[PDB]
């Protein structure tokens, strides 16, 4: 039935004898397959997703400060350094500040400066690349019977265009057997994920994008990458600097990406409204009953 | 406060109750004072270290923390 | 810290060494203690001056000075 409730419905049918058959495959249509003394099946292309898909970078948007220190040092002692300058957890930055009696130096002029402040992300988003492989296809194969319902789901098959030459089993009338290809899907280009929502967005923009952050192959989640972004470090004092980090970025990302295809997901994959083109044989269905 | 060190030299570790009042602890070189005016808040996450300076018989300039016998750092929240 | 007034209030400026330390003052209504919390600097040109509101049982928000008996003005300099 759901076949017949729909608008589009392709109806195809061999010229020859256990030779191949083509049809194609559209999200929200379904094919209609008939042959001589084989029963009619129906097909339909219900999901397209990317499983487990290579991030590429992630992107802090929301971070805190703890543990700010200083160190100065009078002119003419060179510049001053703190240890903590080499655990990557940390935002650094050199500067220079006035000196002079009123603080503990003998000379009055520029002494050298530095401060550091632990960076923790709180809330981070990922971009991720899709490849074409790796896709994965959701095809029903659904037996044309009449048979009714109100425990008789046609068989869906998963596939991929790595996957070979599928035999679909199907209750009572045999097997049938298809490939398919994702006979043209563009993937230099990138997949946003801000907390359960994605975006489809271009390459070198992502890449560009000035946040902190962390090749894609990390799990420590520490030693992010240009912490300044997000960091501001005040005029220094002769002995203290403040430092303050700008607020989450969420918002500022969100009415950024107004424009962009907004991709769909669940379960943490993506999902995309994929076109395939398979052939099918049906030299090893038969009637049932 | 607490006295600790940070590589040999003494370390502060000074709560919100101290704030406004003469920081005292004994040294090998006699009794040492420090001078807090700091944001002084309560101790929390949010800390900031620093140096307080040996300040002889020179008045203080863009400093809030300073010493009379011997250098020491700081430490203190600003948390509300 | 010198005790002055401004239009019939009592009004505080205070000095650098005071930084950090309780502040009490003798008034009709008994002694007044005001806690400041404050960028107190070095009594200058720079100055600033606002009110310390008086806040009895209730916990101090979004300020750095307060009394506890009657609302006092403050002023001192930000120098240093």
């Amino acid at each position: 039935m759901r076949c017949i409730g729909m608008s589009n419905r392709d109806f195809v049918e061999g010229v020859s004898g256990g030779s191949w058959v083509d049809i194609v495959l559209e999200h929200g249509s379904c094919v209609t397959t008939m042959a001589k003394n084989k029963p009619t099946l129906d097909f339909e292309l219900i999901k397209t997703e990317a499983k487990q898909p290579a991030t590429l970078r992630k992107y802090c948007i929301e971070a805190k400060l703890t543990n700010t220190t200083t160190e100065s040092r009078c002119p003419t002692q060179g510049e001053p350094s703190l240890n903590e300058e080499q655990d990557k957890r940390f935002v650094c930055k050199h500067s220079m500040v006035d000196r002079g009696w009123g603080n503990g130096c003998g000379l009055f002029g520029k002494g050298g400066i530095v401060t550091c402040a632990m960076f923790r992300c709180k809330k981070n988003m990922e971009g991720k690349v899709v490849q074409p492989e790796n896709l994965e296809y959701t095809i029903v194969i659904t037996p044309h019977s009449g048979e009714e319902h109100a425990g008789k789901h046609g068989k869906e098959i998963k596939i991929t265009p790595q996957s070979s030459i599928t035999e679909a089993e199907l209750t009572g009338y045999g097997t049938v057997t298809m490939e398919c290809s994702p006979r043209t899907l563009d993937f230099e280009m990138v997949l946003l994920q801000m907390e359960n929502k994605a975006w489809l967005v271009h390459r070198q923009w992502f890449l560009d994008l000035p946040l902190p952050w962390l090749p894609g192959a990390d799990t420590q989640g520490s030693n992010w990458i240009q912490k300044e972004t997000l960091v501001t470090f005040k005029n220094p004092h002769a002995k203290k600097q403040d430092v303050v980090v700008l607020g989450s970025q969420e918002g500022a990302m969100h009415t950024a990406l107004t424009g962009a295809t907004e991709i769909q997901m669940s379960s943490g994959n993506l999902l995309f409204t994929g076109h395939l083109k398979c052939r099918l044989r049906m030299d090893k269905l038969q009637l049932k009953g | 406060f607490h006295l600790t060190t940070r590589n040999g030299e003494p370390h502060m570790i000074v709560s919100r109750q101290e704030k406004g009042k003469s920081l005292l602890f004994k040294t090998e070189d006699g009794v040492n004072m420090c001078t807090l005016m700091a944001d002084l808040g309560e101790l929390c996450e949010d800390t900031i270290t620093y140096k307080c300076p040996l300040l002889r018989q020179n008045e203080p300039e863009d400093i809030d923390c300073w010493c009379n016998s011997t250098s020491t750092w700081v430490t203190y929240g600003t948390c509300t």
